């Protein structure tokens, strides 16, 4: 949901000496501390959310800021005063209090108008109002940046229905938008697809296994309304079970399944292997499986044996089997039914599915035009004997029953393959294959399965429940998607390449370890989504994705920048760029008091410990640079000291306070500390007073009571009163005339 | 310490025959490539006696 | 300066087995037919253990390569080079290497490693220049205080052996010389007289 | 790396006595390692 931020955040504060004569305008976004010795890019994304949730920018937001305005008494001005950002009364009032001091006029009532004014808000050509407040420059930039970023996922209504126009189906009632949503509608979505391949591909085996079982819990709910041997064994116990794998094969591609037969075959095997490969995909019969059934329709109808058949090939064994009477020694594609709609997570694609029982949709029969005539075959075909013809009559009966039973019932089940088959997307589709199989059919199972085919029943509570899941199928694999997003993210900026090395790899194990207890702690970054994923092989949740994210490292997968990643990227730009905003500093100086270095003279400080630049030259001569780890490590500093230098390579933070009355500028502590391990430099924090350059008193204390000065580049925060100009910036908002729609569904759930 | 159980304290060794009964019995304490168990004979001849 | 075969046969570079069929073979064994001409699950039972294995194969390689490094660390160089003399043969029960392989335990040190430094290993290492002071220092003593040997009755082991009781006498005021020189007298009695004639030299 | 320094009277009037004899561990490895060595490696098992 939007968030309808009502005021802009300025961060502006107005310090002015007691005096009056000096006045200027701070920006405080606050003091960060930064370490040295380790990477600044890396702590400076962890404060860019820190500042990103300080502005109020770290959520989808937009900004109503057109109503926060007033009208002047003035019949003539009919203007908007905007009440956002440092109040015009406030700048008026610090110069007010100057012209005081320098024995001036005070401002005229044309001249206090023209300052009263500078805050307004205008509307432009597009209905959006502009605000142009007194705001800081770091504040404007950052706020605006995250405008632009969030305004890329905010589109119009009709434009929405437009992409998604193509996956509603048919069966649905249309939903009725108000006019006011269809003229000012706009909903916040973001539109780009995740793919799921780099879950899939790296583990296949819990990938498949997860949402099979998923698929069968859900089907097997579904309502439904020698001849000894073959009629004993009849049992409707598993027909659930067989009745979600023959779903299943139709509406995967590659869903490998198989059988298993005894060592010694009869009647009932035949019939199985016989409708096992008449009434199944090919595509879901392997090769080997293929053989399999073939040799045991040799083993039984030529009475020959395993061993015999075990190195035969196919055509040597159709050829055996043909040569005795049995023509059913093929197997038969199925014939593929593209969807009416474009399949969920898969845009610009068309789905398709196989239809049950390998009858073909145009002719509504089975796609073998010579079974009539097969069946005939076996009837007066002499098999297992010399004659009597009992196992022929038996296997064409029983032929018969099931070619009755799959012609009557493959509308019903080709019903249930496509409503099932729209709940996955075109990748798992293509990409989940049957490993370990984890499920098969008993042979008495398949035989009794197609001999006692049961017609489907589809109920009003089925519907209504296919419909709960495909919310939740829809839920699910966006979260997923995310936590893709997230964790080749984590481990493009965490890992690197591994080496034949002890080093290298005692640096990955500790370095694994780190990221994995820390992604776990507090509310976990992974959703419980994909560690039902990892977990579904018994393995801890932890460990699973330690084994994930290992595999993931060097990978090539591409990921989309979504707007809160350039927003972050944006700010921690702004970091490292401009560092006196936030604090910290990568140089400071050290000279003694006689020494007359330039400063800035612009705020009117005493003794002001910031200069506009670190000088190049002081008195003709470059001055001396040293790192902080060599002057930690320095013996002779009283030396060095005496002279002056420059240190750097080093992060330093400071502080400082602008007290409004006049004494001596120094620091709260002294500049160096010397032990006998080595020399550090003390927490800076600033005393800084405004000067009356005639105090003798103070004067002569700069000079004598201090003898050394640490001096700093002067701060962009601070700007001069006279400069209040550059404080004015521009905000726009857009119209309210805008109504944002929660749910952006386009259909309702009724037949 | 290079062993946290020694092979044979060399004071209480008199002779050969004291090392190799001494090891036999301090060879639990040791990672032992093969680990004893009973004994398989394929050759066994009884001679006359006195 | 050392090497060490990478456990379980996984190469660092790849992260996966050394052999870049092996899911094309597990494969085929599940759908191949073992003795029986007929159905059976050999195949399919074989085909489960050899993923499991696999899996944890894969999953646990970097805990004993860390191992590995870690022992090694605590092996002094003068050591290292006196034990690549020797050789054996290891014999493992079928049942335990099949049962390590399956339940294999997964083995973390990131408690013990500060950064890149594994404190344990380090100062157990440096006591062996302590131990190669003492070794030293008791040879030179008893060589002064005890000059050439001559035994002119009893035997090799009688003559070491008691040689040890008079120098724990003579230098009782330093019992690290006795505790020293019984330290070699134990790696080299476990040969038996011809340990102890070496000793002696 | 640099020692850290000592006492002022200590760097002026300051003795020390150290020997620099580092020795060797030849006369305890040199030998016939093969008996001693599964008692060693269970040592070893054991330091980690």
């Amino acid at each position: 949901e939007l968030i309808k931020v009502p005021t802009i955040p300025h961060n502006l504060v107005l310090i002015q000496s007691d005096n009056g004569k000096h006045a200027l305008i701070k920006e405080d976004l606050g003091q960060w501390p930064v370490e040295t010795g380790i990477s600044l890019v890396n702590q400076a994304g962890v404060f860019a959310v820190q500042l990103a949730n300080k502005l109020g920018i770290d959520k989808p937001f937009v900004l109503d800021a057109g109503s926060n305005y007033f009208t002047d008494t003035s019949f003539i001005d009919t203007r908007k005063y905007c009440t956002d950002g440092l109040s015009p009364r406030e700048i008026q009032k610090a110069l007010n209090r100057q012209r005081a001091y320098y024995d001036r006029p005070e401002l005229t009532i044309s001249e206090n108008k023209t300052l009263l004014s500078q805050s307004i808000i205008y509307p432009d050509a597009d209905g959006n109002d502009v605000s142009i407040i007194f705001s800081g420059a770091m504040s404007h930039a950052i706020f605006t940046y995250a405008q632009s970023q969030w305004n890329k996922n905010i589109i119009k209504l009709d434009d929405y229905i437009r992409e998604i126009t193509l996956t509603v189906p048919k069966q649905y009632r249309p939903r009725r938008f108000k006019e006011i949503e269809h003229t000012h509608g706009y909903v916040y979505r973001e539109l780009n697809q995740g793919s799921l391949l780099p879950l899939v591909d790296a583990n296949l085996k819990e990938s498949s296994s997860y949402y099979f079982k998923k698929l069968m819990s859900s089907i097997s709910n579904v309502p439904v309304d020698h001849v000894s041997m073959l009629t004993n064994r009849l049992t409707t116990a598993n027909a659930p079970t067989v009745r979600a794998i023959t779903v299943l094969t139709c509406m995967f591609k590659q869903f490998r399944i198989g059988m298993t037969y005894a060592l010694d075959p009869n009647i009932m095997d035949v019939a199985a292997a016989t409708c096992m490969l008449l009434f199944r995909p090919a595509q879901s019969i392997s090769d080997e499986q293929y053989r399999y059934c073939l040799q045991t329709m040799a083993v039984f109808l030529t009475n020959t044996t395993y061993d015999i058949v075990n190195n035969d090939t196919i055509d040597v064994l159709k050829m055996k089997l043909r040569n005795q009477g049995w023509p059913f020694v093929e197997r038969y594609n199925a014939v593929e039914i593209d969807m009416s709609v474009e399949p969920l997570r898969s845009p610009g694609q068309v789905g398709r599915y196989y239809n049950p029982f390998n009858i073909d949709p145009l002719t509504k029969k089975h796609v073998e035009d010579r079974l009539e005539e097969f069946i005939n075959q076996v009837q007066v075909g002499r098999f297992r004997n010399a004659s009597g013809n009992a196992v022929g009559t038996t296997l064409a009966a029983f032929l018969r029953a099931c070619r009755d039973k799959t012609s009557a019932n493959w509308r019903g089940y080709s019903v249930l393959v496509s409503r099932y088959r729209s709940l996955i997307p075109n990748e798992l589709f293509e990409s989940l294959r049957n490993i370990s199989g984890e499920y098969n059919i008993n042979p008495q199972d398949e035989h009794s399965f197609f001999f006692a085919l049961a017609q489907i029943n589809a109920d009003d509570e089925f519907i209504g429940a296919i419909d709960k899941e495909s919310a939740e199928y829809l839920d699910e694999y966006a979260t997923l998607a995310r936590d893709i997003s997230n964790s080749l993210t984590l481990v493009k900026a965490a890992f690197g390449p591994l080496e034949r090395t002890s080093g290298s790899i005692i640096n990955h194990a500790n370095n694994l370890n780190k990221v994995i207890n820390h992604v776990f702690a507090d509310k976990p970054l992974i959703s419980e989504t994909m560690l039902k994923i990892l977990t579904i092989d018994g393995t801890t949740g932890k460990d699973g994705y330690r084994n994930w994210l290992d595999k993931l490292v060097g990978h090539n997968y591409p990921v989309y920048v979504e707007p809160v990643v350039n927003i972050m990227n944006f700010i921690s730009a702004r970091f490292v760029a401009d560092s006196s905003y936030f604090g910290y500093t990568n140089e400071i100086m050290i000279m003694p008091n006689h020494i007359n270095v330039p400063v800035d003279d612009r705020f009117g400080f005493r003794d002001s410990p910031f200069c506009t630049s670190l000088p190049r030259t002081i008195m003709g001569n470059d001055v001396r640079r040293i790192s902080y780890n060599v002057f930690s490590m320095m013996e002779d500093i009283d030396d060095v000291i005496s002279e002056g230098f420059i240190l750097y390579d080093a992060y330093f933070n400071f502080s400082y306070d602008i007290m409004t009355t006049d004494g001596v500028t120094r620091l709260k502590e002294d500049i160096l500390i010397v032990t006998d391990t080595g020399n550090d430099i003390k927490p800076i924090h600033f005393y800084i007073y405004f000067e009356n350059r005639n105090d003798k008193k103070l004067r002569y204390e700069s000079k004598m009571n201090v003898s050394y000065r640490l001096y700093i580049k002067t701060p962009a925060c601070l700007l001069p009163l006279s400069d209040y100009m550059r404080a004015q910036h521009d905000y726009v908002s857009p119209s309210s005339s805008r109504v944002y729609i929660k749910d952006p569904a386009v259909v309702y759930t009724r037949s | 310490k290079l062993f946290e159980t020694s092979p044979f304290d060399p004071l209480t060794i008199k002779n050969n025959q004291d090392v190799v009964d001494k090891l036999y019995a301090t060879q639990s304490s040791s990672i032992q490539e093969v680990v004893p168990t009973k004994t398989f004979a394929t050759e066994l001849q009884f001679g006359v006696t006195s």
